[PDB]
Protein backbone atom coordinates (compact mmCIF):
# COMPACT_ATOMS: atom_id res chain seq x y z
CA UNK A 1 0.00 0.00 0.00
CA UNK A 2 2.82 2.81 1.58
CA UNK A 3 4.85 2.14 3.91
CA UNK A 4 2.93 -1.06 5.95
CA UNK A 5 -0.65 -0.22 7.32
CA UNK A 6 -3.00 3.31 6.97
CA UNK A 7 -1.98 5.15 9.85
CA UNK A 8 -4.84 7.65 10.33
CA UNK A 9 -4.55 10.26 13.00
CA UNK A 10 -4.77 8.97 16.47
CA UNK A 11 -5.20 11.26 19.20
CA UNK A 12 -3.08 13.96 18.40
CA UNK A 13 -5.76 16.21 16.52
CA UNK A 14 -8.24 15.72 20.16
CA UNK A 15 -5.30 17.20 21.83
CA UNK A 16 -4.42 20.27 20.19
CA UNK A 17 -8.30 20.94 19.75
CA UNK A 18 -8.96 20.69 23.35
CA UNK A 19 -5.87 22.76 24.56
CA UNK A 20 -5.97 25.27 21.89
CA UNK A 21 -9.43 25.65 22.39
CA UNK A 22 -8.97 25.74 26.11
CA UNK A 23 -5.82 28.43 25.30
CA UNK A 24 -8.20 30.91 23.12
CA UNK A 25 -10.67 30.95 26.12
CA UNK A 26 -8.07 31.43 28.82
CA UNK A 27 -6.60 33.70 26.02
CA UNK A 28 -9.76 35.94 25.87
CA UNK A 29 -10.54 36.18 29.97
CA UNK A 30 -7.00 37.20 30.84
CA UNK A 31 -6.86 39.79 28.12
CA UNK A 32 -10.24 40.82 29.10
CA UNK A 33 -9.07 41.54 32.70
CA UNK A 34 -5.62 42.77 31.80
CA UNK A 35 -7.35 45.47 29.43
CA UNK A 36 -9.86 46.20 32.34
CA UNK A 37 -6.77 46.41 34.56
CA UNK A 38 -4.48 48.78 32.63
CA UNK A 39 -2.00 48.65 35.62
CA UNK A 40 -4.30 49.80 38.44
CA UNK A 41 -2.75 51.02 41.96
CA UNK A 42 -2.18 48.67 44.87
CA UNK A 43 -5.43 49.24 46.42
CA UNK A 44 -7.30 49.39 43.16
CA UNK A 45 -6.00 45.92 42.86
CA UNK A 46 -7.31 44.90 46.12
CA UNK A 47 -10.63 46.56 44.72
CA UNK A 48 -10.46 44.82 41.87
CA UNK A 49 -9.51 41.53 42.34
CA UNK A 50 -10.39 38.03 41.26
CA UNK A 51 -12.94 37.12 43.48
CA UNK A 52 -15.58 34.93 41.28
CA UNK A 53 -13.57 36.19 38.35
CA UNK A 54 -12.00 33.57 36.46
CA UNK A 55 -13.47 31.21 38.28
CA UNK A 56 -17.71 30.15 38.94
CA UNK A 57 -17.75 27.20 36.71
CA UNK A 58 -14.85 28.05 33.78
CA UNK A 59 -12.49 28.10 35.96
CA UNK A 60 -11.06 24.32 35.70
CA UNK A 61 -10.14 25.75 31.85
CA UNK A 62 -8.04 28.39 32.57
CA UNK A 63 -6.84 26.28 35.84
CA UNK A 64 -5.84 23.41 33.31
CA UNK A 65 -4.38 25.33 31.05
CA UNK A 66 -2.05 26.81 33.93
CA UNK A 67 -1.26 23.90 35.43
CA UNK A 68 -0.28 22.74 31.52
CA UNK A 69 2.63 25.68 31.69
CA UNK A 70 3.09 26.19 35.26
CA UNK A 71 2.47 22.68 35.68
CA UNK A 72 4.46 22.39 39.27
CA UNK A 73 3.82 26.24 40.80
CA UNK A 74 0.20 26.17 39.08
CA UNK A 75 -0.58 27.22 43.13
CA UNK A 76 1.95 29.93 43.10
CA UNK A 77 0.66 31.73 39.97
CA UNK A 78 -2.90 30.87 40.58
CA UNK A 79 -2.73 32.86 43.98
CA UNK A 80 -0.89 35.70 42.42
CA UNK A 81 -3.58 36.24 40.01
CA UNK A 82 -6.42 36.30 43.25
CA UNK A 83 -3.94 38.32 44.62
CA UNK A 84 -1.55 40.74 42.36
CA UNK A 85 -3.60 41.12 39.05
CA UNK A 86 -1.61 44.41 37.49
CA UNK A 87 1.53 42.20 38.41
CA UNK A 88 1.00 38.39 37.52
CA UNK A 89 -1.78 38.96 34.88
CA UNK A 90 0.18 41.05 32.42
CA UNK A 91 3.11 38.84 32.70
CA UNK A 92 1.01 35.01 32.71
CA UNK A 93 -0.54 36.80 30.12
CA UNK A 94 2.20 37.15 28.11
CA UNK A 95 3.52 33.87 28.71
CA UNK A 96 0.26 32.76 26.77
CA UNK A 97 0.49 34.75 24.09
CA UNK A 98 3.88 33.73 23.28
CA UNK A 99 2.45 29.94 24.22
CA UNK A 100 -0.50 30.81 22.23
CA UNK A 101 1.04 31.52 19.19
CA UNK A 102 3.36 28.74 19.62
CA UNK A 103 0.44 26.20 20.17
CA UNK A 104 -1.02 27.83 17.17
CA UNK A 105 2.55 26.71 15.42
CA UNK A 106 1.55 23.34 16.45
CA UNK A 107 -1.91 23.34 15.68
CA UNK A 108 -0.89 24.92 11.94
CA UNK A 109 0.75 21.55 11.22
CA UNK A 110 -1.61 19.16 12.69
CA UNK A 111 -5.10 20.58 12.50
CA UNK A 112 -4.55 23.62 9.58
CA UNK A 113 -2.68 20.75 7.51
CA UNK A 114 -5.83 18.06 8.51
CA UNK A 115 -8.08 20.63 7.01
CA UNK A 116 -6.28 20.29 3.87
CA UNK A 117 -5.43 17.01 3.74
CA UNK A 118 -8.83 15.60 4.18
CA UNK A 119 -10.94 18.45 2.00
CA UNK A 120 -9.01 18.34 -0.80
CA UNK A 121 -8.85 15.54 -3.19
CA UNK A 122 -7.03 11.82 -1.67
CA UNK A 123 -7.46 10.07 -4.68
CA UNK A 124 -8.97 6.41 -5.01
CA UNK A 125 -5.53 5.00 -4.10
CA UNK B 1 13.22 17.34 14.44
CA UNK B 2 9.28 17.96 13.52
CA UNK B 3 7.84 21.02 11.55
CA UNK B 4 5.82 21.88 14.83
CA UNK B 5 7.31 20.75 18.18
CA UNK B 6 4.66 19.84 20.81
CA UNK B 7 6.22 21.86 23.80
CA UNK B 8 3.23 22.02 26.55
CA UNK B 9 4.99 22.61 29.88
CA UNK B 10 7.58 25.46 30.37
CA UNK B 11 10.68 24.57 31.94
CA UNK B 12 11.68 26.12 35.46
CA UNK B 13 13.66 28.56 33.88
CA UNK B 14 10.58 29.81 32.80
CA UNK B 15 8.43 28.87 35.62
CA UNK B 16 11.19 30.41 38.55
CA UNK B 17 11.41 33.93 36.73
CA UNK B 18 7.65 34.29 37.16
CA UNK B 19 8.04 33.93 40.45
CA UNK B 20 10.74 36.03 40.81
CA UNK B 21 9.22 38.60 38.74
CA UNK B 22 5.53 38.43 40.62
CA UNK B 23 6.71 38.99 44.16
CA UNK B 24 9.40 41.64 42.80
CA UNK B 25 7.65 43.57 40.06
CA UNK B 26 10.94 46.48 40.28
CA UNK B 27 9.68 48.04 37.11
Amino acid sequence: SNAEHIYRCEDERFELDVVLETNLATIRVLEAIQKKLSRLSAEEQAKFRLDNTLGGTSEVIHRKALQRIYADKAADIIDGLRKNPSIAVPIVLKRLKMKEEEWREAQRGFNKVWREQNEKYYLKS
Amino acid sequence: SNAAQLNYLLTDEQIMEDLRTLNKLKS
